[PDB]
């Protein structure tokens, strides 16, 4: 009752929405896969992996709010699920909840048998501790790609983007097919004012996962920072289209906020005619207008 | 604007 389950869910009827959810993560994609996991969580609230998959899917679908709600259930149900802790650190970092982000990185580390034995204004000591534990882990294991991913998240939180991107760069050399890691390197680069480099990263991330809505929004953000509004427009049509798939009564607000960002770009680029048509909420005419479809 | 990890 703390998670705003989607009312219009055909997956509630199904027999095996979890296996289906897991198929859709690769083959239909995130919005639909999330619905499937939503159905499993309603039915068997105690399935940690139902909550976990939902949370990671939601974050990938540009909804850290719901991700967090979801991952906190998984974290209560299995506190040694390191994937939930890593994801918690990412969503909180994105939502600027510093204390939680740092507690999720700590937990992520110390929940591993491998590493369990082990100034930043908002949380100087929480950060001191994290940086120390994580750097100690890195001399135990210099080539743990996920250790580098975590230093990357740590250093994002403290706006040390140079050091973050370095670690995330070592991370993608170890795991060059990890879309998650490419996005992280991408966001690090965008946020550190290296937007052309960011797009390179984001483009690797989309080649691995063409339904990765967070990456499409990120790309739009960077193209907008560089005032290339046509390119930005194109990525937000893809974003809006992909993030819905189905039909969505929290969710309205994610969709509308994205429509609003795109609409504002249409205003900025002098297309009053296209600005008005956003209110209708139909993406396809924009897909055609921005070279995406016939 | 701010990018999301």
């Amino acid at each position: 009752t703390d998670y705003p389950f989607e009312a219009n869910n055909p997956y509630m009827y199904h027999e095996n929405p979890m296996e289906e959810g897991l198929s859709m993560l690769k083959l239909a994609n995130l919005a639909e896969a999330a619905l499937a996991f939503e159905a499993v969580c309603q039915a068997a609230p105690e399935r940690e992996e139902a909550w976990r998959s939902l949370g990671l899917t939601q974050a990938e679908n540009e909804k850290d709010g719901l991700a967090i709600i979801a991952l906190n259930h998984a974290r209560m149900l299995d506190p040694k699920d390191i994937a939930v802790h890593a994801a918690l650190a990412v969503s909180h970092t994105n939502e600027h909840n510093a204390n939680a982000a740092l507690a999720s990185l700590r937990a992520w580390l110390l929940s591993q048998p491998q590493y369990e034995q082990l100034f930043f204004f908002a949380a100087p000591n929480e950060y001191r501790e994290c940086r120390t534990l994580l750097h100690a882990a890195l001399e135990m294991n210099p080539n743990d790609a996920q250790l580098h991913a975590s230093l990357g998240v740590l250093y994002n939180l403290s706006n040390n983007y140079d050091s973050a991107a370095a670690n995330l760069r070592r991370a993608v050399e170890l795991r060059p097919d990890d879309a998650q890691l490419w996005n992280k390197l991408g966001a690090t680069l965008a946020n550190g004012n290296r937007p052309q480099e960011a797009l390179d990263a984001y483009n690797r991330a989309l080649d691995i996962n063409p339904g990765y809505v967070r990456v499409m929004y990120n790309m739009a953000v960077s193209y907008s920072n560089m005032s290339q509004y046509d390119l930005a427009a194109k990525q937000l049509v893809r974003a809006i289209y992909m993030q819905v798939g189905g039909t969505t009564p929290a969710s309205r607000e994610a969709t509308r906020s994205m429509w609003d960002f795109f609409r504002m770009l249409l205003n900025v680029m002098n297309r009053p005619d296209l600005v008005e048509l956003t209110y209708a909420q139909n993406v396809e005419p924009f897909a055609k207008e921005f070279g995406l479809q016939s | 604007e701010l990018a999301k990890l």
